[PDB]
RNA sequence: AGCUUGACUGCGAGCGUGACGGCGCGAGCAGGUGCGAAAGCAGGUCAUAGUGAUCCGGUGGUUCUGAAUGGAAGGGCCAUC
RNA sequence: UUGAGCCUUGAUGGAAGUGUGGACGCCAGUCUGCAUGGCUUUAAUGUUUGAUGUUCUAACGUUGACCCGUAAUCCGGGUUGCGGACAGUGUCUGGUGGGUAGUUUGACUGGGGCGGUC
RNA sequence: GUUUAUUAAAAACACAGCACUGUGCAAACACGAAAGUGGACGUAUACGGUGUGACGCCUGCCCGGUGCCGGAAGGUUAAU
RNA sequence: UUUUGUAUAAUGGGUCAGCGACUUAUAUUCUGUAGCAAGGUUAACCGAAUAGGGGAGCCGAAGGGAAACCGAGUCUUAACUGGGCGUUAAGUUGCAGGGUAUAGACCCGAAACCCGGUGAUCUAGCCAUGGGCAGGUUGAAGGUUGGGUAACACUAACUGGAGGACCGAACCGACUAAUGUUGAAAAAUUAGCGGAUGACUUGUGGCUGGGGGUGAAAGGCCAAUCAAACCGGGAGAUAGCU
RNA sequence: AGGGUGACAGCCCCGUACACAAAAAUGCACAUGCUGUGAGCUCGAUGAGUAGGGCGGGACACGUGGUAUCCUGUCUGAAUA
RNA sequence: UAAGGUGAUAUGAACCGUUAUAACCGGCGAUUUCCGAAUGGGGAAACCCAGUGUGUUUCGACACACUAUCAUUAACUGAAUCCAUAGGUUAAUGAGGCGAACCGGGGGAACUGAAACAUCUAAGUACCCCGAGGAAAAGAAAUCAACCGAGAUUCCCCCAG
């Protein structure tokens, strides 16, 4: 499941559109990465499958606030 | 990704200065490894409240005993002296406990030789006012009365 | 051969010829011009081939339009590619 | 290490004698420093800003070895080793691309095609 | 030996053998959006692709065209 | 029926009976008719429900100009002797009908395209596990012993028991011919024919699925069909053709 | 109203108009109890990897157009009555 | 409720009833094999085979109940690593599957139309997929208007082909 654990980012659908303007179905899909975040609050490496951006959001909101979600959302981590 | 620092730190470090660093370096090294913290604004006061409750607080908490010499601005009662010699001139020296003898009952009682003037300590008249070690800054003033017996 | 720019601009009674789109001939009216002493003649070439609808787009002109209002963008009209 | 800026200490805008490297030096100077002796044309640092190169680890890879969950050739956590900001992946981009796809490939015509024509 | 079951069994396919060519192993290649898997529990005396098609005697000339291999100057050239 | 033309030896129909093709909806125009008339008429809705309310609105009574605008005129052009379009004929709402438009649009008919399922009980290939091959030949390596060499070579008996080896039943195949061809059979019989220890043959079970498989490669095979299976759906595909 | 009865039934039968009915289980209403549950005033606070932007797509009747508005794969990124 | 009854083809038999336990109707309960989500394991549905508790003047054995997975919670345990996390057992609750249309979302054709055909259409249609309700969905303005004002969403008729 290509899905960013922090921002729900799955892949999306769209056309390709040539010069001749030809529709062709395709997908846009997230820049995911799965990264080993250090928590300290837990003395452990929780390692989420995260899309860059999701990254930017951890870097802002804070891992403790992000893992706060999920926990509160049902997710594993 | 600005982040504020903890310990020193190579090419930016400063125990708490305001840096702006490549994200990587941070989330991959600095933080989760105790060395920095997001400049979460909540923090830019959390660690500025120190820059004020300290560098202008405990740097003023130092000044509560000006010169330490407060009401001792009129010299001190000369109990005894500090010695003499050479039938007129001077000869005797201050043992590692002998500048108190005179001012030996004023402030608080101690006994150490934090020597200040690395000379043969001039031998003449008697009464002199240099400074002595009262602290890492201020000074003090009193005199020295000899003993005729 | 001399002087010239009528290879003018706005219009056009009335005709031809086409299923149509369209093409064609046209005296004459207005403004303005050339030639001629004048009458007059010239809205290209003796005539009939020498070509490409519409869309989109360009350029010049033009307040005609212009989404609250003032402007502008874009649109129209005219000319032209 | 290196292209360029700013900050600077030496160049263009406590005397005289016994003594030294670099030089557009108006073609023949004098310097620019080296010892002493009763806002614009120039060299190094601190630097700010990009390029190139070594190396590093700590993202990331591990289809090496070990430990536990586990009597398990999955997996996961941990340790170690090798690699390492490379590889790879996301978005964007130029190239290739009958592998796959959707199509087009005119009419007249003494049958059609060829020729010719429009 | 195989083959058009059911109008063609052959001179067609295969074949041992021969060459060219790719592949250093998490191989190339192939199934598969992936994970996983064949190749292979193999490792260049192996594995894949193409052509030729026992054996004998042999396999000349041509690299313009097309294809393919190599080329750290220049010219042209994408996002940015 | 189709045709320039059909008794035509061109089409269709064995005969009967039943069924079997220009419909419906909404718009829009015209004719016919009816009401009202410079007017006509309401929709949703309300409802005391085929009334009555509701006039939102629609059409008409004014055009001209791209338009601003002007207005029985306006536009063209500086302006037109002028020229174009207009001012001189009543409309509107029902109802029936004729056309048209959108829809399966008079009825039946493709070959096909697309989506989702069902199929390796026939067949191709492969995997696992089991069975089968009467009889008769030929007689490779190697071995022993003799002879033989200086010794090897070499050579003769024997021994041995190879092989996509030979002949031939079972088994697998299918080269010729006749029969059959509303068959005994939707590939058969009959006489002959090739393989027959192998790249053989076969039983059970398993795996591969449709632009896919499998293929000693014929476009062959994938349930009597395959230049893209079968079933259902899109679906009344489309049919300027019959 | 309708149906049936040996042919067509107001008056033969079942019905029909009309008027009545539930020990039980339920539906919906209300009026109450229980567990909750919070009510009103005053003083505050007022939704950031967000709005916006580049790139690629998709929605808006609008097919990038002169194209506002919306969603977002990718890269970025404000102000704070 | 009642003077008749034991559904039908479908008689007959043996019976049950007649003033209230015949029958018939209706409300609530009881019983409810096996298979099937199927749930103790398996499996070629309706069959095979278990473990743990029970239970018999005949306590061998054979009857009766529970034992699936998943999630939230709790208790008891408990690694690499000593704490701690992971893991392990037990328990209480819930889920699971089925089915008309309507609905929200994820994904999404082609024939066809354009008298060919690619932008365009057919169409966000068919179909696949997930989810829910009695309805769903939407909803109380960073909405429109246009210098006057309106005042959420949803639906209908106009605007207007
Ligand atoms: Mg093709
Ligand atoms: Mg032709
Ligand atoms: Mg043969
Ligand atoms: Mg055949
Ligand atoms: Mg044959
Ligand atoms: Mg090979
Ligand atoms: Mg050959
Ligand atoms: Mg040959
Ligand atoms: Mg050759
Ligand atoms: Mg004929
Ligand atoms: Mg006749
Ligand atoms: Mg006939
Ligand atoms: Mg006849
Ligand atoms: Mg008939
Ligand atoms: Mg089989
Ligand atoms: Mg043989
Ligand atoms: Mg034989
Ligand atoms: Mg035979
Ligand atoms: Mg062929
Ligand atoms: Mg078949
Ligand atoms: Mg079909
Ligand atoms: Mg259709
Ligand atoms: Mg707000
Ligand atoms: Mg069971
Ligand atoms: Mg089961
Ligand atoms: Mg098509
Ligand atoms: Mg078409
Ligand atoms: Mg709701
Ligand atoms: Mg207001």
């Amino acid at each position: 499941s290509r899905v960013c654990q922090v921002t729900g980012k799955r892949p999306v659908t769209g056309n390709n559109r040539s010069h001749a303007l030809n529709a062709t179905k395709r997908r846009f899909l997230p820049n995911l990465h799965s990264h080993r975040f250090w928590v300290e609050s837990e003395k452990r490496f929780v390692t989420l499958r995260v899309s860059a951006k999701g990254m930017r959001v951890i870097d802002k909101k804070g891992i403790d606030t992000v893992l706060a979600e999920l926990r509160a959302r049902g997710e594993k981590y | 990704m600005q982040v504020i620092l903890l310990d020193k730190v190579a090419n930016l470090g400063s125990l708490g200065d305001q840096v702006n660093v490549k994200a990587g370096y941070a989330r991959n090294f600095l933080v989760p490894q105790g060395k920095a913290v997001p400049a979460t604004k909540k923090n830019i006061e959390f660690f500025e409240a120190r820059r004020a409750e300290l560098e202008a607080k405990l740097a003023e908490v130092l000044a509560a005993a000006n010169a330490r010499a407060e009401k001792i601005n009129a010299l001190e009662t000369v109990t005894i002296a500090s010695k003499a010699g050479d039938e007129g001139k001077l000869f005797g020296s201050i043992g590692t406990r002998d500048i108190a003898d005179a001012v030996t009952a004023a402030g608080v009682e101690v006994a150490k030789s934090e020597v200040r003037l690395p000379n043969g300590v001039l031998r003449t008249t008697g009464e002199h006012e240099v400074s002595f070690q009262v602290h890492s800054e201020v000074f003090a003033k009193v005199i020295v009365n000899v003993v005729a017996e």
